[PDB]
């Protein structure tokens, strides 16, 4: 009990008291406990010059007593004599408490955002940058960028990116670390916007960082600013990369914004690159030259001739594998099967005509003249409705006057049979374009008061308004749902008001609360697709609060199924955890939860080669219920996409299991529908193309997610199986040097030919028709060393890239 | 080997990173040779230089590796700090924490014997009898050898200070018997209300009292003899004169006769009423109450919190 | 860096200690998933109970004795309280 | 990067945390639904139930029984009681409609 | 264990009751 | 039943005073005087026998809560012992 010396007046006994403290306090760490109140006499006295060290020893006894934030308060009142001396371990704890409290205080002041901010002591932030000198002097960028992410402030972080040496490109993948652990978009884009500016101030320009902000910051004026600087810079060759990343990985309105401010040689170039016509022609040539298909399986499914559910089966399966070939022999090889078609069968029959003709924007209209939507009036009229549906599947995303060609035919001929696939063609072609008149003429078209056309105008109005988050559109869609007696207009408007909101995160939760709280099961399922598309790409637990809650306590299995399917939409960025959390959830008593969860694991891990999802899907195809085996067949084809036998051993085991159950009449027709469907999935695009929901740049692909989420339930609407063609994206290595000119280039790949088998020294590839490639084989390949044409940009992924003449 | 273990201690302060899954075995092995620190240092004198060194190791394990580390180091602290003054009674106050989880097994029971003597130095007999009983009852399986008999020895010390103790001659082992042989007649003198029987035990067995280390309570137990002596006779006798009871209460004058019973009610002993003239102590009793509320309402939280822990065990043991 | 990369050891440790916590709590859900699926399959058992309790009335059930089998795949069997029948396969167990 | 991924590691942590409270409330409501299913199987069935003349248990979960009208049957037995009280020879009360194997007599009056 | 702590170290009455009578 | 009983008599007593304030004749008193006195029949508080009912009711809760502690001991005994048995056995045999 040395603290009893403080009762005497003169301070020299206090300095001698703390001189006793700092030495023998090892055994006295607990002795000062009860007398800390007497230490407060020194801590509260300003005329005592050693009150600093009094707060040091008071912070030591509080360090032994377990007090942390209190030790931080006395660390602030401990003056200069505190921060100077660090020995034993007093440091890691107090700097953990200091940095923690500091970064959560900065986060506290960052939500204000401005004004009224709490006072920040200069000493606690003093030991921030002062102890950060350890990170600056030791030249450790990993920890330096770590604390730079903690402080949540742009000034000291601007000093971290300004540190010496290099760090040549390290800000790029550091933002990959940021966006991976990023919470909200508030300060994210604010930190991102200055990093592309410091890359413009850097001596070596790099377009992958401005590519990262183009797909992350996503603001309309910035792309017009950077490209106006490209035209001002007179950039041609190396801007080819970022320009195609703008077309590929950015929204349509983003393209409409950059072309709007730009147009106010290269003038025709920006038209060619933003329209993406050259990408369609090279994709067409890639699909016709490199097509690998097997007709034997199509014949074994042909001669089955089962009268139930097989109508859409074979045509949608071979329309997948053959997509974009334009060479179709199908109506020639199978005939009596197509003569069996009736009712919606001829819809899907002529709808596949557009799935296999996907792309080929020019001749797609006149080449179908034989299969054109007649309208010869021995009424098949679902026929002539599906013909315009086929023209809508090709004209999705960008388009042309064919959109008005379908619009006039919507105002002509009959009703409502034209609106079924016709308005779907009108809305799908205007998807993401924020078309105006379509919202009006679809309101007077919505008032024609029929049922099957309900899903027609609902999906159309939801596609044209995608990303617009409008007001009167959802107001009129929710206002028409009362007086109508149809449940298909409820489901079409369900996905309609779900599709209008995409990537809204918490902005849509105001409406999500009303949709989920309502007692209408169809409107609850509407809020499930709405909260899915709004939270797509984010793993935030605010969605899983109500999304998973209605997945628990609800009494309707269908909306519960759509609730557990959203795990594939929102969590697709982190597919690995889904098999673990949904493990038991596929053991549930009702097949609906086992089904939607099987679809969740299928679409989430589809872009990955994870064997765990295939392990959990093994008992799913063994379940006694039919459609849960069916969804197990479709999802198992989604996990194996483009993946051959060398990837997972279950490829051929499931391939033979598909033809087995469809050639076996004893099995259910429902469950066997997903078999031939799985043959279309796995073989889609002649194995050359697949579905990709996540681009390498880090931005989600809107038409693929929109394609698969409308493809979720094919039972209610059979033509929804055709919408999955939009989810198909080409995977290829394009050796185009520039413009129209096509160089001849072959480069080497280090993988064995067993990986190259698509049912060593160097690989043989185009030379751009490009050549197909596996995402796992893109890292092992190397640019040609001795060839005349060598890429200026480092080659990593596939697609179309610059090739420089050397 | 202690210096090699100090190199193990510096590496116990560094790597980590990260999950030094071998530092739990380092907690095990080092706790052993930290007790070999105790033995080797005790070859000459106290280890006090290693008390600041133990506090250096015990505090540097905070908060990371304290798990199973802090428990053994706290016993290493408490054992010899119980042998050498001072302040450990108030030191373990601010040290806790608890410190959870209790590891390994009997380690927490023997800790509750060590701190049991500690919490017995505050003399509160409900917490002392529960920490001493829980110290012995929680320790399987032995052998060896006699210190598990020592916790039982000092266990009923606080029960002697309670005023009521059973005769323990039926609990004698072949070893513990020969060790406590003086303590036998001690607790036999505690059962009896005779003063000379207890004082002669003190004078004769004072040598064994030096061997055990418990002394100060032997002289104050005379107050337990006056309170148990008055609890005896009062409830015993119909109406007892203050002159007749003065033999066993050794004074019991006409004045203090009021306070003996009155200040026993302050301690909750006997309800005897006394009208003082000559006088005479007339002891009656009327009580019908209680035996109800706290036992059953606590049994609710007892059973429920138990089965909740048994849930936390079984639910978490299914990893295989 | 001390701010820092050495400080990130403490920062990331908080999310490591909560990782182990959440991992411990994750298993707390995992085994109750086994119990949830247990009684969920038992809910499929009471639905199978009712289904077999729905199956078995509209028909009943009995036990026969085969006195002969047919080339047509039928089988000669008696309904023992009554006159005989002759029925056919019964595709799981074959004639042989 | 270090602080970046450090701010990326609490996303799935909080997502798994809201999944905890979710699946807890999930299996809490489904538990009460299973208790409701227990009220169903205990209500099932009758009251009044025809007792019948039992012969033997052939194999797992099923057995053969004559009714009190004397006809051997093949029925999957009641799930919760397979064996212990069924015995080789007893009189088991058969379902009104189905004649399902449910329970025998005490036995007996 | 052997680990941790332990390795460190009115009569009956016959005569008096019969005498109470003839005493007084 | 409690809260709807609160607002029932509340609004009903609101009509009791409102009918006297407005609507007369009358409604007072065909039944007003007798019905309101029936409300004044029982206030009804102690002393005395109502104090005896108190600790008698306490003596009534004795048995049931005593039985509660009995079920606690039986449920904890069976479940905890049997679960730890099958737990320690499954771990020591598999591990």
């Amino acid at each position: 009990g040395i603290i009893s010396l403080l009762d005497e007046d003169e301070p020299q006994l206090k300095e001698f008291a703390l001189h006793k403290l700092n030495a023998v306090v090892n055994d006295f760490w607990a002795e000062i406990s009860e007398s800390v109140d007497k230490i407060e006499v020194l801590y509260e006295d300003e005329g005592f010059r050693s009150r600093q060290f009094a707060a040091l020893v008071a912070s030591k006894v509080f360090y032994h007593l377990g007090a942390f934030e209190e030790s931080l308060n006395y660390a602030l009142g401990a003056g200069d004599l505190f921060n100077v001396n660090d020995n034993s371990e007093y440091v890691e704890t107090i700097i953990a408490k200091c940095i923690d409290h500091y970064t959560k205080q900065c986060v506290e002041n960052a939500d204000l955002p401005e004004g009224e901010k709490k006072p920040i002591d200069q000493r606690l932030e003093g030991i921030v940058n002062k102890m950060f000198q350890r990170c600056l002097d030791d030249h450790k960028y990993k920890q330096a960028i770590g604390i730079a992410l903690e402080t949540r402030r742009l000034d000291v972080f601007e000093k971290t990116i300004l540190e010496s040496n290099d760090v040549p490109g390290m800000l790029a993948y550091s933002l990959k670390l940021c966006m991976s652990l990023m919470q909200n978009k508030q300060f994210r884009n604010k930190v991102l916007r200055v990093l592309v500016k410091i890359y413009m101030n850097l001596e070596k320009p790099d377009f992958i960082n401005v590519c990262q902000c183009l797909i992350f910051l996503d603001d309309p004026q910035a792309v017009s600013d950077i490209l106006e600087k490209l035209v001002k810079e007179d950039n041609l060759l190396m801007a080819y990369q970022i320009c195609f990343d703008l077309y590929e990985s950015a929204s349509q309105q983003f393209l409409s914004s950059v072309i709007q401010n730009l147009r106010t040689d290269q003038t025709l170039k920006m038209i060619k690159i933003l329209s993406g016509e050259m990408a369609i022609e090279l994709h067409l040539q890639f699909l016709i030259r490199n097509n690998n298909t097997d007709l034997m399986i199509l014949k074994n499914t042909k001669d089955a001739v089962r009268n139930s559910v097989c109508h859409t089966a074979t045509v949608i399966a071979n329309s997948f594998m053959h997509c974009g070939t334009t060479s179709d022999q199908f109506l020639r090889d199978n005939l009596e099967w197509l003569a069996r078609a009736t009712n919606w069968a001829k819809f899907t029959a002529t709808a596949s005509l557009g799935v296999i003709h996907k792309g080929h924007e020019k001749e797609a209209l006149q080449l179908m003249a034989t299969y054109l939507p007649k309208d010869t009036s021995p009424g098949s009229a679902y026929q002539e409705g599906g013909g315009l549906y086929a023209l809508g599947l090709i004209h999705a995303n960008h388009g042309g006057d064919i959109i008005d060609y379908l619009l006039n035919q919507l105002k002509n001929a009959s009703n409502d049979i034209v609106r079924h696939g016709g308005s779907l063609g009108l809305g799908l072609a205007a998807m993401g374009t924020a078309r105006q008149d379509v919202y009006d003429l679809l309101k007077t078209n919505l008032y024609q008061d029929d049922a099957v056309t309900g899903e027609a105008a609902g999906l159309a109005l939801g596609l044209v308004m995608l990303g617009s988050k409008n007001a009167q559109a959802i107001e009129d869609m929710v206002g028409y749902a009362q007086e109508t007696q149809h449940e298909k207009i409820l489901r079409g408007l369900a996905v309609g008001i779900a599709l209008v909101m995409y990537g809204r995160m918490e902005e849509a939760d105001a409406l999500i609360e009303s949709l989920c709280r309502d007692k209408d099961p169809i409107l609850r399922r509407s809020g499930m697709y709405t909260v899915a598309m709004a939270y797509c790409g984010s793993g935030n637990n605010k969605a899983i609060r109500r999304l998973l809650h209605v997945a628990v306590s609800d009494v309707n299995d269908d909306v519960r199924r759509a609730a557990v399917e959203s795990l594939g939409f929102i969590l697709f960025r982190t597919p690995e955890q889904c098999p673990s959390v949904v493990s038991l959830l596929s053991e549930s008593y009702n097949p609906h939860v086992r089904y939607g969860a099987a679809m969740a694991l299928g679409i989430c891990c589809a872009g990955t080669g994870n064997k765990e999802a295939i392990n959990l899907l093994e008992p799913m195809t063994n379940d006694p219920v039919n459609y849960v085996r069916q969804g197990a067949l479709i999802a198992s084809a989604l996990i194996m996409i483009q993946q051959t036998e060398i990837t997972c051993p279950k490829v051929n085991q499931f391939r033979q299991l598909y033809s087995k159950v469809i050639n076996d009449k004893h099995d259910d027709v429902m469950a066997k529908f997903g078999a031939i469907l799985a043959q279309g999935i796995l073989d889609a695009g002649g194995h050359n193309v697949t579905i990709s929901l996540q681009s390498r740049t880090g931005h989600t692909h809107m038409p693929s997610v929109v394609g698969v989420l409308v493809f979720t339930q094919f039972w209610f609407w059979f033509p929804l199986s055709h919408f999955l063609s939009l989810a198909y994206t080409p995977t290829c290595v394009i050796g185009l040097n520039k413009d129209l000119k096509m160089p001849k280039v072959q480069y080497k790949s280090n993988c064995k030919p067993s990986t190259f088998a698509y049912p060593t020294a160097k690989a043989k590839k185009k030379e751009k028709n490009p050549a197909r490639v596996m995402p796992a084989q893109l890292k092992v390949l190397t640019m040609p060393e001795t060839c005349r044409y060598q890429p200026f940009k480092p080659l990593s992924i596939g697609g179309i890239i610059i090739l420089k003449d050397t | 080997s202690k210096r090699y273990k100090e190199a193990q201690k510096i590496s116990d302060d560094l790597m980590q990173k990260i999950s030094t899954q071998n530092r739990r075995a380092l907690d095990l092995v080092a706790a052993k040779c930290y007790y070999y620190h105790a033995r080797v240092y005790e070859f000459l004198d106290k280890l006090d230089v290693v008390r600041s060194f133990l506090h250096a190791r015990l505090r540097t394990a905070t908060l990371r590796h304290d798990a199973d580390g802090q428990a053994t180091l706290l016993n290493l602290l408490l054992r010899n700090y119980l042998h050498y003054s001072l302040y450990d009674q108030a030191e373990k106050l601010v040290s806790k924490s608890v410190f959870p989880e209790q590891a390994n097994n009997n380690e927490w029971a023997r800790y509750l014997y060590y701190t049991g003597r500690i919490k017995a130095i505050q003399l509160e007999y409900s917490e002392a009898r529960r920490t001493m009983t829980n110290a012995l009852r929680k320790a399987p399986q032995h052998t060896a050898v006699g210190f598990k008999q020592t916790v039982h020895k000092l266990l009923i010390v606080v029960e002697l200070l309670l005023g009521e103790i059973p005769d323990r001659l039926q609990f004698r082992q072949p070893s513990l018997k020969r060790s406590l042989m003086p303590y036998f007649l001690l607790t036999q003198a505690v059962r009896t209300g005779n003063l000379a029987k207890f004082n002669q035990v003190l004078d004769q067995f004072g040598e064994k009292f030096q061997a055990d280390g418990t002394y100060t309570l032997i002289i104050r137990l005379r107050h337990n003899v006056i309170k148990t002596g008055v609890r005896m006779i009062s409830l015993s006798y119909s109406r007892i004169s203050l002159a007749d009871i003065a033999q066993k209460l050794q004074l019991d004058s006409p004045e203090d006769a009021e306070f003996i019973v009155a200040k026993a009610i302050r301690d909750g002993v006997i309800e005897a009423s006394i009208n003082h003239e000559k006088g005479y102590v007339q002891s009656k009793e009327m009580i019908d109450i209680y035996s109800t509320r706290e036992p059953q309402l606590a049994f609710h939280q007892r059973i429920s919190f138990c089965l909740d822990i048994h849930n936390m065990s079984v639910k978490a043991m299914r990893f295989p | 860096l001390e701010e820092g990369k050495a400080g990130s050891g403490l920062r990331q440790y908080y999310l490591s200690k909560i990782e182990e916590l959440q991992l411990i709590v994750n298993d707390k859900s995992q085994n109750l998933r086994r119990l949830q699926a247990q009684r969920n399959e038992l809910n499929a058992k009471v639905r199978l109970l009712r289904e077999e309790l729905q199956l078995l009335q509209e028909q009943g059930s009995y036990v026969g004795e085969v006195v002969r089998a047919m080339d047509k795949k039928k089988v000669l069997v008696k309904v023992h309280p009554e006159g005989k029948f002759v029925v056919d396969v019964d595709k799981n167990i074959d004639i042989n | 990067d270090l602080y970046s991924r450090y701010k990326k590691l609490q996303q799935e942590l909080e997502f798994l945390e809201v999944q905890e409270e979710y699946i807890k409330d999930e299996q809490k409501n489904l538990k009460k639904e299973f208790l409701h299913a227990q009220e169903e199987v205990k209500r099932i069935q009758s009251i009044p139930l025809v007792i019948g003349q039992f012969l033997e248990a052939v194999d797992q979960n099923t057995a053969i029984v004559g009714s009190t009208t004397g006809s051997n049957y093949y029925v999957r037995i009641l799930s919760t009681i397979d064996r212990e009280l069924l015995k080789p020879n007893a009189s088991v009360a058969l379902h009104k409609h189905s004649n399902a194997l449910v329970d025998v007599l005490p036995p007996e009056a | 264990m052997s680990e941790k702590k332990q390795p460190v170290d009115l009569r009956a009455e016959l005569e008096k009751h019969g005498y109470k009578m003839e005493t007084s | 039943h409690g809260l709807k009983g609160l607002n029932s008599k509340l609004l009903d007593i609101r009509s009791y005073l409102e009918k006297v304030a407005t609507g007369k004749l009358p409604i007072n008193h065909q039944i007003i005087y007798q019905l309101q006195d029936v409300f004044n029949l029982l206030p009804d508080v102690s002393l005395q026998e109502f104090v005896k009912a108190f600790y008698l009711k306490t003596n009534d809760q004795m048995v049931v809560v005593y039985l509660a502690s009995l079920i606690r001991s039986v449920v904890a005994l069976h479940n905890l012992i049997n679960n730890k048995i099958a737990n320690r056995d499954a771990e020591k045999k598999e591990g």
